[PDB]
């Protein structure tokens, strides 16, 4: 994780290549190895990328230099420096040259050509095509830049109206009108670019980030959805991200839908924004799952396969989260079958019975330690997420097939399994099944065994006991009730749930030996003060229970003490210090 | 099936129906409504369909139809009935119950109504969306 | 409350479902991969009901041992000192500044106009999951029982946990 150390490792391996003076083809391949390793952790700034690009160019490996520039560009879109580099290189190419260099200029132009400081890209492009003979392509580039609000746009206008000694203003009207639009927009934007330029300052501070003025800019490019909108809003978001406030991307999520830009432009943002924004934040992540289910309305198998892969990336980064496996198994039921009740009755039941037989043999392999790369469910099935996969088997078998005896058989097998004895959704489905099939005999045994062995959380433990009380009072009668209190144990479905409400380990235990073993328990020792197991002194044969009318018969026996030495001995097992501060 | 005619008795149900009629002020409506679902049999579903879930449509009070907790409970009354097979239970809900909602209410009802569909009916999740 | 010896197969939102019912929580953290987090209530009474409540209570098949322990900021003031064994001078939690007449301890506003009688029987003031709300005695039980039936249908289909 030490980003600072991989920087220092790079700078010293780099300086021992440079100051042992050789290639050190060792020290070269070690610098390239640590630069690959750090890149694969960490998104790198355009200064890091530029130094790497510089060195590979200096040891000249043209095709690998092209691949490294590709990588460079995909972590941090205001890399107009790295585009400009990539364009000066590729202009030393060969025979696909002419159209390769046109390609990276055209791609750089669509990523950075609308940025207030993007003029050097347009100038670079123009230089190249003028260094051909290409008067029509040069004029098209002039005309394009003139219709965008760019910093020295006025100087560029002047330049094109002396350079075009050849046909200057063939249509005076159109070019000077789109320039006039341009310079209106550059004046509007000039307020915001100046409120950016007049804090943007490395102070280890929010002026460095200019985050407040970036938020102001983003808002005023969203609201002004002036069609150059679609590209302007993405450009301002990336220029803001380059100085990791995730609400900037979570404001951009809303703008694309309101503006109405196509599914190809929108999905490539969130695919990129998931990798760009840090792990563990999880706000643009879960929204993107909601988008893919919503964009499925226009049925695309493209949209299916984005969802199957976004889960498989999120499941590895967040393995404990159960929401993901519920969303995945939904789409697996949905996009694999798609019945819609316009079929034969015998056809649809096979589509569910296949969904049983696939799901049944999927869990049997995640418990016997067997992975099948064909079935995509086996790559995702996790011991945190194995529960709900078992649940939906039970939920399909009981509701869809109307099959009880197979359902009840499946409870007995999966009750004793260690991964799913302690599961919220398993037992509540057992609760919902045992509620519907009316019986209380099986259901009373559920709740009396709820703190003792079937270990749910205390917020759910109240949830059954509050609900089961209301249900028992509503559906049962006294004759049902009176036979259920056998009175070996004091258990009663009316009164027991109120007593066992917030207490998990409440036990109705009547005994006379509880009187005998008293004074040696931790409740007695840590009495008025909790945690601290002191040994309180006391008189063994206390007179204070007996009345003064009954004492006068025989004389009072002297006081037998106990534990009288430990009046000052106070012991504490400092469980915080020795297991957290000491590890 | 020896089911004690619980919340369904002329003495209590009229107290409940008088409670439901207040609609906006009595302030414990849906919690009372959610416990009317709990019958899970042939006779009692046909009762609670006709005697509350049909009459609430016929009178057509505005408050109850915009609250998606109502439509969610009306679906769960039908789906968990032991009398129906899967076919008619998938029919009776999707063919008749889903269309009886208004298109203006389908804004605020959809969130609670999707959650029933997203969990029990993944197969017919598309036919939900096109309707609204 | 320090909670030692966790399974580390458990999220914070499942741990929050063990310690919600004992009172209102001003939760602080669960550190990454250490197998031992910590929880913080607003009443002391609520905490001691939680310690005596869940001692040796298995969370995901692992008996849990729990006791008193400091917050996150004071931890860093300890972990800077434990390596440098200099002083280790503690600072106590801040007082509530008694007496507050409204607040009843160990009580929850279960979900979010109220012009109450302000009588002693009812709970006037309360804590939201940090804003001081006025609990309506009628509206409390309907909102607690609202989320009670909502949780059984979401919990059965795996959405909430």
């Amino acid at each position: 994780a030490l980003r600072g150390l991989d920087t220092q490792f790079l700078q010293d391996n780099t300086a021992l290549v440079q100051a042992y003076r050789g290639l050190d083809w060792s020290d070269i391949s070690s610098l390239t190895q640590m630069v690959d390793v750090i890149e694969q952790t960490v998104v790198k700034y355009g200064n890091p990328n530029d130094s790497i690009k510089l060195a590979l160019e200096t040891i000249l490996w043209q095709i690998l230099r092209k691949y490294p520039l590709l990588f460079g560009f995909w972590k941090r879109f205001a890399t107009i420096e790295y585009q400009l580099f990539g364009l000066k290189k590729s202009i030393a190419v060969l025979a696909t040259s002419v159209k390769w260099f046109p390609t990276s200029l055209e791609l750089w132009c669509d990523y950075l050509n609308v940025l207030c400081v993007n003029n050097p890209n347009e100038t670079d492009f123009i230089r190249n095509n003028f260094e051909i003979a290409k008067d029509l392509i040069g004029k098209q580039f002039l005309s394009h830049p003139f219709w965008d609000k760019f910093i020295e746009f006025e100087v560029g206008q002047k330049n094109w109206h002396n350079v075009q000694r050849i046909y200057e203003y063939i249509i005076e009207v159109p070019l000077h009108q789109y320039a006039r639009f341009f310079t209106s927009y550059k004046k509007f934007l000039n307020e915001k670019n100046l409120k950016t330029t007049r804090n943007i300052d490395i102070v280890l501070r929010k002026t460095q980030t200019t985050v407040n003025e970036i938020w102001q800019f983003e808002s005023k490019i969203k609201q002004p959805f002036f069609n150059l909108g679609q590209v302007l809003n993405d450009d301002l978001e990336n220029w803001s991200r380059y100085l990791y406030h995730e609400n900037t991307w979570m404001m951009y999520i809303k703008w694309l839908t309101k503006k109405n830009i196509s599914d190809e432009v929108v999905v490539d943002i969130y695919q990129k924004a998931n990798t760009f924004l840090p792990l563990d934040f999880k706000t643009l992540r879960y929204d993107f799952l909601r988008f893919l289910k919503r964009k499925y309305r226009s049925n695309n198998t493209l949209f299916n396969n984005i969802f199957n892969e976004t889960v498989s990336r999120y499941l590895k980064i967040w393995p404990n989260d159960i929401l993901l496996m519920t969303e995945y198994l939904c789409m697996l039921k949905r996009h694999s079958f798609k019945n819609s009740l316009d079929q034969s009755p015998k056809e649809i039941l096979e589509k569910q019975t296949s969904f049983t037989k696939i799901l049944e043999t999927s869990i049997t392999n995640y418990i016997n330690n067997q992975i099948d790369a064909k079935v995509h469910l086996q790559t995702l099935i996790n011991d945190k997420n194995l529960s709900i996969v078992v649940v939906e088997l039970i939920k399909t078998t009981w509701l869809v097939l109307k099959n009880n005896m197979q359902t009840r058989k499946y409870f007995n097998l999966y009750q004793k399994n260690i991964l799913i004895k302690n599961s919220v959704p398993f037992w509540l489905t057992y609760y919902k099944f045992e509620k519907s099939n009316v019986n209380f005999t099986k259901l009373n045994k559920f709740i009396r065994e709820l703190g003792v062995e079937i270990y749910l959380p205390t917020t759910v433990m109240n949830d059954i006991l509050t609900d089961y009380k209301t249900f028992y009072l509503t559906h049962s009668n006294i004759v049902t009730y009176e036979s259920s209190i056998i009175d070996s144990n004091t258990f009663d479905p009316i009164l027991y749930p109120e007593l066992k409400m917030s207490n998990p380990k409440y036990d109705p235990v009547l005994n006379t030996t509880a009187n005998v073993d008293w004074h040696k328990k931790t409740e007695w020792k840590e009495a008025g003060h909790i945690g601290i197991t002191t040994e309180r002194p006391q008189i063994s044969n206390s007179i204070i229970e007996c009345n003064s009318g009954t004492l006068i018969q025989k004389p009072i026996s002297l006081p037998n003490f106990r534990n009288l030495e430990k009046i000052n001995q106070v012991k504490i097992n400092d469980l915080y210090t020795e297991e957290f501060l000491k590890e | 099936d020896s089911q004690s005619n619980g919340l369904l008795n002329k003495e209590l149900f009229d107290k409940v129906w008088k409670r439901l009629s207040c609609k906006e002020k009595k302030s414990g409506q849906e919690i009372l409504l959610n416990n009317l679902v709990q019958f899970y049999s042939k006779d009692t579903v046909e009762f609670v369909e006709k005697n509350i879930f049909q009459k609430i449509i016929e009178f057509g009070w505005e408050y109850y139809l915009q609250n998606g907790m109502f439509w969610n409970c009306y679906c769960r009354l039908i789906y968990f009935d032991t009398s129906r097979s899967y076919l008619d239970k998938r029919q009776y809900i999707v063919r008749k119950i889903w269309p009886q909602i208004d298109k203006k209410f389908a804004q605020s009802v959809l969130p609670s109504l999707t959650e029933f569909c997203e969990s029990y009916f993944p197969e017919e999740m598309d036919t939900l969306e096109e309707m609204f | 409350v320090f909670i030692g010896g966790l399974s580390s197969l458990v999220t914070e939102d499942e741990l929050r479902a063990y310690f919600q019912p004992f009172g209102t929580i001003v939760y602080v953290k669960i550190p990454v991969g250490k197998c031992c987090g910590f929880v913080q209530y607003v009443d002391r009474l609520s905490a001691e009901a939680a310690i005596a409540g869940m001692q040796g209570f298995p969370i995901a098949n692992s008996r849990v041992r729990l006791s008193w322990g400091r917050s996150a900021k004071q931890t860093a003031l300890l972990q800077q000192a434990m390596l440098s064994n200099s002083l280790q001078v503690q600072q106590q939690q801040p007082g509530l500044q008694q007496p507050n007449y409204g607040y009843i301890p160990s009580s929850t506003c279960e979900a979010p106009n109220v012009s109450s009688t302000m009588l002693p029987g009812c709970q006037i003031l309360n804590y939201s999951n940090g804003q001081q709300v006025i609990m309506q005695g009628s509206e409390a039980v309907v909102n607690s029982t609202n989320a009670m039936l909502n949780r059984l249908e979401q919990g059965s289909n795996g959405f909430m946990f």
